[PDB]
């Protein structure tokens, strides 16, 4: 209890686990844009997908709304990892 | 009541969304990119993305409305088991066991944490402070949510408390009388 | 080594001698 | 424009105290000295017959933003006491000038900061005692927790980084959720009052779901079982006032906080709920005294010892029974005696001569320092539940109250004696016995302050212990004012 | 030909005070050993025995109690009590 | 009376030598003060939230807007009473932090098309604003033109800007093609049940959010940010942030907007989730900026939104304004000083502060506490009324992920604090030449607003009360 | 009351000044006529407050 439990799964679901999953999440946005030093055209081909991807996401809402939560738990999904 | 669901029917629509969703990110990952890449390189260097479009969108409907037919009812509940249907996609990606069981417990209880709330990520217009009756009540009315009264009945109060604990239909020194 | 909880802590030590266990009564 | 004169008086004091002599340890003492004189004249005046709230005042009103206010119309910050408010601040004031004191030959790297630091953070936890808002009663919640993160992470022992992240963290992590549940009921009763809301009834679908906000609030607090995993690892790398203040004053606030905050509007929202409350105290007081066993740290012992209890000690509250109040009154009256006390002996005494808080060092006490292992012993037993001491007349009660509710919960939990006494006693034993070590020159006897210290922590849960009744008269009222048994 | 200006004249920090003598000689097993103990959180993977351990106290062991506490609820009645009376209430 | 001081001094700037401008920057400090005391009793014009629209349908001006613009006359004079006054009297302190000839002018052109939009009624009054202050910024940003990270940063915040501009103008133009007015009012609440114009209106706000930061497109504004000199920084992160924000929000044309709740969410997770592993100190400033600029779609998604919004507001501004002083102070004490435009790069440099004083530490303290809210502070307060907006109006996993947002962002503003109080083996004992009595009286001020606010939140209230409904 | 919201806005002018003295690492009475100067101006903010909620509060009163 005191290695398996107090010091080994109770810190996963606090100060240990949440390191690991902050220090992971903020890696992958932080390498959202990492190559391309040609910012201009790495910033220019982001502005096009994010009035696609919106632009089509609400055409898939509202048709049906349980189809985009997938969606964008799967975004979260690339984005953060 | 209700009406249960059509899971092949949703499945397939939510197949083919995560499909053109497959397809734009495959597309977006292409062109925001380094190094030698063409035409055919949009599902060789893929990364993989349109399985993971495709899979979560598969499961988490799929799961979703076979949990709402079993059990004949919708609350957050049904977000829960969807949720840990899409961690199980999420968590094979990663080829080891207690990775897998962590996503499939963790994804579902925050999915089960949106569902119970409400399932949206807006609010609802009606059923909240601002356009639902508020405040005190005036007359011996059913005391809807988000009232306030003085003094509740009590045959309510056992009906939804119990019938054990201190709690009594009548109370207890009146219950014992001279007469 | 011995017992079996002892056992069961070889994958945490990364730089831990990992020693015999002795009773110090024996 | 007199207490103006005696504030411009007393800041000028404060002045020349500061020009002439350094330290400002001779002024603070005096000022929290003067606490007590204040507090128990308080208490001579205070009328026991009457369940109303004796001394109010509001700060920050409309038309009187700096200071006292009578108008129509109260918008402030309301302050108050009776019985149960009043207990707790006559634990506080007879123990501040006992941290104040207890870093006293210590601390010779910027003393002006760190005696600063506790005397704040014991004025705020007065405060604490004296509110009446839900707003007044938080934001004094957390005035804490800046002063704390600077006393912990400054004077903290080693590895103190991650000690003072952590007691902002989890404190604040559960906190946000208590914030949550006090903005939704001021904007449905549009009141923030201590005083009105036994009147104010809820829709069970609402009260059912503020309950929610307030108890994962206090499971942070009084660490209960998803929680303790930051209070041993707090304490094991705290300085000596923040380590006596944090569990003889800090842990009791949710004690205080459960009786004040929930049980009388969440009245309903509670019995169909108190045995999730059993679940989890049964489940701290099985979990959290078993892992006591296997410690190398001395510190972290007695920090799980403080969960122990604080996990008896809340299943005599959710009781919804008479003697079950009481009992964790008297519990959170005296586990504030008797812990500080053994704080002082773990990394008060003990930290100052061999600066290693290791146990596999420290066997053969009694050679060199017979008078202290005595301390150590009648202190352990007082941390047992020893009838006489006045830990055994709340664990007693709250045993007992949480033995009416569910009498199968409170048969299992009644093991809890022997589960107390186990690393306790393990503990008295490896320190008190055997041959003098190796490892370890022999030093001082326990010196005059840190005997004056522990007599006052040993007398005061010893009067408890063979009268409880000390302090009936006032909590009689608070007794009655939180029973839903119809 | 940026640098901080020349008017400083920064010294070194002490905490001031006495060296107070060694009544402590650390041993070095003890040490390494305490300092292994303490940061175990940091190098704890899963096994079968640590699932074993988590499966029954974070699991099994509240639903247990669970159980127990939630269908005895309002059973017992022990506040009088007579001979034949009933002792529960369901 | 701004372009009575743009005039004025425009014509005093052209004949003026390069020497001069520090005094020139003076006078116009002294001259907006006296603007905002012996002016101020505009005030009473609104007495119950009446509104005069002047020019003829064209600007609109109410009380909320009135408390916009006393609030950026007010920071205004703090960040003219950076340029005007001298931080120390060195060598390096001359040769850093130099005003240009023509950065005097351009501030003021920003302040004139920063008010011509919260003041603002018409559509064309609007694009003609964002226009004005768009290149104002193009040009307070490419001012030192002597610097490669300067000119690059001014070289793509003009194509980004170019392109939301362009996408403003679309939606401006379709709303006119389906109804002949150009005017918001000309919805009056019939329109909106019987017509489509969700998709308009959408497209009209994230037009002005994303010039902003929403955090689809939040990579490029962070790069701006820090590749600018730490003086522009503070005032081009400011200005174009709150002078729209109390637009969207003065002006409801997206409430349930589901695409606004989905980017409010998307901007409280990256922003919070960015700042974690960043070593750079106007990056983990700009991403605090970013979660903070993301407790404003919330609000623009409600209802009646100007006690949380104006609260917060100016307590956003003075804390913001408040922590990049802190660092102009701090780069005194540090013992590296690269980049003549930008003196302080990272939070590692600023180590040790507490040995060196401990006032400013104390200070940064505040400030640092009063970003992650916490209850004695004025910092609280915002964060308490937006959560009793966001929940009065039925925002709960909002309100579950705003928290989670906050506890996550306290984790790298409390990195300042963990650097800031350490050893540092190098303590100053003397320092000769002491900081400039006025800027930091400033600082002293700006602290003690921040730390005794709920002082006067009470007042704030009933004032409040009477001069909004 | 008028004069206790004049003393307490006196006093907030008081912990300007010093705190402004501290972070130049000057003593606490450095240039103690500055105090002076401080407590009157944040004085005649308090005097400009309490006059506006004054006001406010009769513009209340007249609604009835
Ligand atoms: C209370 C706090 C609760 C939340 C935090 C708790 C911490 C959980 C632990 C996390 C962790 O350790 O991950 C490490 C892991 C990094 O792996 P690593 O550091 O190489 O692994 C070494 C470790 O030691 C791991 O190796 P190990 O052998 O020690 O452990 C094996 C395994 C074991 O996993 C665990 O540690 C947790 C096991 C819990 C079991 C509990 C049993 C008792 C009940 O580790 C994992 O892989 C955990 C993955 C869990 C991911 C959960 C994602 C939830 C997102 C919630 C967002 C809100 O992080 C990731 O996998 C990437 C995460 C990136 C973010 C993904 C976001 C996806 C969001 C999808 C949508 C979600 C719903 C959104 C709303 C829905 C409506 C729109
Ligand atoms: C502090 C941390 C704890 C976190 C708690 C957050 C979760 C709180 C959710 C509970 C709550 C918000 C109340 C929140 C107020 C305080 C929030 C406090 C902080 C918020 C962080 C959301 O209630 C949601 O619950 C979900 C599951 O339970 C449902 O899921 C969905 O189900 C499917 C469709 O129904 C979907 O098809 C499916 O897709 C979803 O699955 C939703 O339908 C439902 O709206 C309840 O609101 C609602 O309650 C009902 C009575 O029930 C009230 O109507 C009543 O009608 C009569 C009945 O007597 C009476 O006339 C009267 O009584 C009243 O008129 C409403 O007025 C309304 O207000
Ligand atoms: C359902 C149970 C189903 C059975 C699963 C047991 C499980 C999950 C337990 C997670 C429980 C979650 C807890 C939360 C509960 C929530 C309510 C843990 O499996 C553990 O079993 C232990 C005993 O067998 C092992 O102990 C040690 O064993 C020796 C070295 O393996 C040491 O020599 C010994 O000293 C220890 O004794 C552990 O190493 C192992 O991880 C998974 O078992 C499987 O995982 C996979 C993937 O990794 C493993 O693949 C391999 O691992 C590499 C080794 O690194 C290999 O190199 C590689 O070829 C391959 O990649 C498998 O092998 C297997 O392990
Ligand atoms: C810069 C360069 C300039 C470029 C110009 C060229 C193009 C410009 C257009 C793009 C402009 C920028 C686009 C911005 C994003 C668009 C914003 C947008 O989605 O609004 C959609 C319109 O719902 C469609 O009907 C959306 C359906 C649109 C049709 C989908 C497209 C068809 C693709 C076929 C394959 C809705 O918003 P919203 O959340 O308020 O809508 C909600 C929601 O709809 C309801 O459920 C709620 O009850 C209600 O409260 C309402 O608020
Ligand atoms: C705007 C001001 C406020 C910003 C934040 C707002 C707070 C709300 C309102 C605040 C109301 C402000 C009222 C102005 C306060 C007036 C005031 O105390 O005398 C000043 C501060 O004078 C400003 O610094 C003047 C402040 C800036 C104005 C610049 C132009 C004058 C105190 O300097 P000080 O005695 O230490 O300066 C001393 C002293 O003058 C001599 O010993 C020496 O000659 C000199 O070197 C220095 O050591
Ligand atoms: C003698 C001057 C010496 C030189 C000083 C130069 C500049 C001083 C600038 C600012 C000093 C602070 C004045 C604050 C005025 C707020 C008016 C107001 O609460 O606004 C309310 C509405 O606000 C809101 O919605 C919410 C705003 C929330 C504010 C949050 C932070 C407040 C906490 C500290 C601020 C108060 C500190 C008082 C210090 C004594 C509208 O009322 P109003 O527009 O009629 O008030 C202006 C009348 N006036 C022009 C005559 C003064
Ligand atoms: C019928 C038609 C069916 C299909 C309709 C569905 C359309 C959905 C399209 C979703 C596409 C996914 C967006 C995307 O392309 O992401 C890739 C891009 C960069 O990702 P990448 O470079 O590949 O990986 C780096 C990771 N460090 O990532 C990006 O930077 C793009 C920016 C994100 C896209 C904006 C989406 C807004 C909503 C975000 C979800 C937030 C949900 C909050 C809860
Ligand atoms: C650490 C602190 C942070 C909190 C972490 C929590 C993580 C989230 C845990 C999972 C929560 C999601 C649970 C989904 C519940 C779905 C649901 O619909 O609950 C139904 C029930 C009320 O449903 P109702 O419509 O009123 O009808 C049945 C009444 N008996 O209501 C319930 O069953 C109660 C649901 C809440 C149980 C508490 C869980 C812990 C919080
Ligand atoms: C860490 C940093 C953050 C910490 C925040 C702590 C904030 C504490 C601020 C406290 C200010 C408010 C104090 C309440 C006033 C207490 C009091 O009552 O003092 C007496 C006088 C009021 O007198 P009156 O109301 O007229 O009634 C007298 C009838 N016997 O009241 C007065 O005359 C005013 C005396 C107080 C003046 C304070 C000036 C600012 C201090 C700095
Ligand atoms: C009632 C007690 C509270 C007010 C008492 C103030 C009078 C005494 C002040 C004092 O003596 O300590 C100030 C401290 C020491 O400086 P000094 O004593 O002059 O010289 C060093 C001699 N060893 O001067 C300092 O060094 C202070 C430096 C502070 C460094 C950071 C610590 C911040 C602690 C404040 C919390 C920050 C936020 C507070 C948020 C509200 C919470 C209440």
């Amino acid at each position: 209890i005191a290695h398996h439990v107090d010091k080994g799964s109770l810190y996963r679901l606090g100060p240990v686990g949440i390191n690991r999953l902050l220090n992971k999440a903020s890696y992958n946005v932080i390498n959202l844009s990492s190559n391309t030093r040609s910012s201009l055209s790495m910033n220019s081909m982001l502005i096009l997908i994010t009035i696609v991807s919106l632009l089509l996401l609400v055409l898939v809402m509202n048709v049906n709304f349980i189809i985009v939560i997938p969606v964008l738990i799967s975004i979260l999904y690339i984005l953060f990892s | 009541h209700f009406h249960p669901y059509n899971t092949l029917g949703l499945a397939t629509q939510s197949a083919m969304v995560g499909l053109g969703a497959g397809v734009v990110a495959a597309a977006a990952r292409n062109s925001l990119a380094t190094g030698p890449r063409n035409i055919l390189t949009t599902f060789s260097k893929s990364g993989g993305v349109v399985t993971i479009f495709t899979g979560a969108s598969i499961a988490y409907v799929f799961t979703y409305c076979s949990a709402a037919n079993l059990r004949e009812r919708k609350d957050g509940w049904n977000h829960m088991w969807a949720g840990a249907a899409t961690g199980a996609v999420l968590g094979a990606r990663t080829k080891l066991v207690p990775a897998f069981i962590g996503w499939t417990v963790l994804c579902g209880a925050a999915c089960g944490l949106f569902g119970w709330t409400g399932a949206r990520f807006n609010a609802d217009r009606k059923a909240s402070l601002e356009q639902s009756p508020k405040g005190f009540v005036q007359e011996d009315a059913h005391q809807t949510f988000w009232e306030v009264v003085h003094r509740r009945p009590l045959s309510l109060t056992v009906e939804q408390l119990g019938e054990g604990r201190g709690i009594n239909a009548v109370p207890i020194a009146t219950a014992t009388e001279a007469p | 080594i011995r017992a079996s909880f002892d056992k069961a802590e070889e994958p945490m030590l990364g730089d831990y001698p990992d020693i015999d266990p002795f009773p110090a009564q024996l | 424009m007199f207490l103006t004169s005696i504030l411009l008086s007393s800041l000028y004091l404060f002045n020349r105290i500061l020009a002439w002599q350094g330290n400002v340890k001779h002024f603070y003492l005096f000022a929290s000295n003067l606490l007590l004189l204040f507090i128990v004249v308080l208490y001579i005046n205070f009328n026991t017959f009457s369940n109303s709230f004796q001394f109010n005042f509001e700060l920050f009103n409309s038309l009187n933003p700096f200071g006292l206010s009578n108008s129509d119309i109260s918008n402030g910050l309301l302050f108050g006491i009776d019985g149960l408010s009043l207990t707790f601040i006559l634990l506080t004031v007879l123990l501040i000038p006992l941290t104040l004191l207890g870093n006293w030959y210590n601390i010779n790297f910027n003393s002006n900061l760190y005696y600063t630091l506790v005397l704040a953070i014991g004025l705020v936890i007065l405060l604490n005692f004296w509110a009446l808002d839900y707003i007044s009663f938080y934001i004094l919640f957390e005035a804490t927790l800046p002063l704390l993160f600077i006393l912990i992470h400054i004077y903290g022992s080693s590895d103190s980084e991650r000690a003072s992240f952590y007691v902002l963290m989890f404190t604040l992590s559960g906190s946000l959720f208590m914030l949550l549940s006090i903005v939704v009921i001021s904007i449905v009763l549009n009141t923030t009052n201590f005083i009105n809301h036994n009147l104010f009834v809820l829709s069970l679908d609402l009260q059912t779901i503020i309950w929610l906000g307030l108890f994962i609030a206090i499971m942070v607090k009084t660490p209960l079982f998803p929680i303790h995993v930051w209070l041993p690892v707090v304490h094991s790398e705290s300085p000596l006032a923040g380590s006596m203040i944090l569990a003889g004053l800090i842990l009791k606030l949710a004690l205080y906080a459960i009786l004040r905050l929930l049980l009388p509007l969440l009245c309903e929202a509670q019995i169909l709920y108190t045995p999730m409350i059993y679940i989890i105290s049964l489940l701290t007081i099985i979990l959290t005294s078993l892992a006591t066993l296997r410690q190398i740290d001395l510190k972290v012992i007695i920090a799980y010892s403080s969960i122990s209890h604080m996990g008896i000690a809340i299943l005599g509250v959710c009781s919804n029974t008479s003697l079950g109040i009481y009992g964790s009154i008297v519990l959170g009256v005296a586990h504030g005696f008797v812990s500080p006390a053994l704080f002082l002996i773990v990394g008060g005494i003990l930290y100052d001569r061999y600066h290693i808080r290791i146990v596999n060092y420290y066997k053969g006490l009694t050679t060199y320092m017979p008078q202290l292992a005595t301390y150590i012993i009648i202190l352990s037993f007082a941390n047992i539940g020893t009838p006489l001491t006045g830990n055994f007349t709340g664990e007693f009660l709250s045993l007992q109250g949480g033995f009416i509710r569910n009498p199968i919960i409170g048969g299992i939990s009644c093991i809890s004696v022997l589960l107390a006494a186990i690393y306790q006693l393990k503990l008295t034993n490896k320190l008190t016995g055997g041959i003098s070590s190796i490892y370890m020159h022999r030093t001082n006897d326990v010196t005059i302050r840190e005997k004056f210290i522990m007599n006052i922590l040993i007398i005061s849960t010893l009067i408890i212990g063979i009268c409880p009744q000390i302090m009936y008269n006032l909590l009689y009222w608070t007794v009655n004012n939180y029973i839903y048994i119809i | 030909e940026l640098k901080p200006s020349s008017a400083i004249q920064r010294g070194p920090l002490n905490k001031g005070g006495w060296d107070a003598p060694h009544a402590l000689h650390n041993d070095g097993a003890i040490d390494r050993y305490a300092h292994w103990r303490t940061f175990y959180q940091e190098r704890f993977k899963y096994t079968r025995a640590t699932g074993k351990s988590t499966l029954i106290f974070l699991v099994a062991f509240p639903a247990l109690i669970g159980y127990v506490a939630y269908q005895s609820e309002g059973l017992f009645e022990f506040a009088g009590k007579r001979r034949g009376e009933s002792v529960t209430t369901r | 009376m701004l372009i009575l001081a743009i005039i004025s001094l425009i014509t005093f700037v052209s004949m003026s030598k390069l020497s001069d401008n520090r005094a020139i920057i003076r006078l116009i400090n002294i001259y907006l003060i006296l603007v905002l005391v012996l002016d101020s009793f505009l005030y009473l014009l609104f007495l119950n939230n009446q509104t005069y629209t002047v020019m003829g349908e064209l600007l609109i001006f109410n009380s909320f807007t009135f408390y916009i613009d006393m609030l950026i006359y007010f920071i205004m004079i703090v960040i003219s009473s950076l340029y005007g006054y001298n931080l120390y009297n060195n060598n390096l302190y001359k040769t850093l932090f130099e005003p240009k000839k023509e950065l005097i002018i351009l501030f003021l052109i920003n302040i004139l098309g920063a008010l011509l939009i919260v003041h603002s009624n018409d559509f064309i009054t609007l694009f003609v604003a964002i226009e004005l202050q768009s290149y104002s910024i193009y040009l307070i940003t490419a001012i030192y033109n002597s610097s490669y990270k300067a000119s690059k940063a001014s070289m793509l915040y003009f194509f980004m800007g170019g392109i939301l501009s362009i996408l403003i103008a679309y939606s401006i133009n379709t709303y006119y093609s389906v109804l002949n007015s150009y005017t918001l009012h000309s919805l009056d609440s019939l329109i909106i049940n019987t017509l489509d114009l969700n998709l308009i209106l959408i497209a009209l706000s994230l037009g002005l959010l994303f010039k902003i930061g929403i955090a689809p497109l939040h990579k490029w504004l962070i790069s701006i940010y820090e590749n600018t000199p730490i003086l522009i920084t503070i005032y081009i992160s400011l200005i174009p942030k709150i002078s729209i924000l109390s637009y969207l929000v003065l002006s409801n044309i997206s409430i349930n907007s589901l695409v606004i709740s989905i980017l409010a969410i998307l901007t409280l997770l990256v922003g919070s989730v960015g700042g974690l592993l960043q070593i750079k100190i106007k990056r983990l400033l700009a991403f605090s900026g970013l979660t903070n600029a993301g407790y404003m779609m919330l609000l623009l998604l409600l209802n009646n939104n100007e006690f949380s919004y104006l609260y917060y507001i100016t307590q956003y501004s003075i804390s913001h304004l408040a922590i990049f002083m802190i660092i102009i102070f701090s780069i005194y004490y540090i013992n590296y000083i690269n980049n003549q435009y930008n003196p302080i790069i990272y939070v590692n440099q600023l180590k040790g502060l507490i040995h060196d004083n401990a006032y400013l530490v104390l200070s940064m303290a505040i400030v640092v506490f009063s970003f992650i809210g916490i209850p004695p502070l004025l910092g609280f307060f915002g964060k308490l009324n937006i959560l009793m907006s966001i929940l009065n109006n039925g925002y709960y996993f909002i309100s579950i992920v705003l928290i989670v947002a906050s506890l996550i962002s306290a984790l790298y503003y409390l990195y300042l604090l963990n650097v800031s109080i350490q050893d540092k083996n190098n303590i100053l004992i003397n320092s000769n030449e002491t900081v400039s009595s006025v800027l930091s009286y400033i600082l002293s001020s700006l602290i003690i607003l921040i730390t005794f606010g709920f002082i006067y939140n009470s007042l704030i209230i009933d004032i409040f009360n009477v001069y909004f409904n | 009351a008028l004069f206790t919201s004049l003393v307490g806005a006196s006093g907030l002018g008081f912990a300007t000044k010093f705190l402004s003295n501290k972070i130049r690492l000057k003593p606490a009475g450095y240039y103690p006529l500055g105090y002076v100067f401080s407590g009157v101006a944040w004085a005649g903010l308090g005097l400009v407050l309490h006059n506006v909620h004054q006001h406010s509060l009769e513009v209340l009163e007249k609604k009835k």
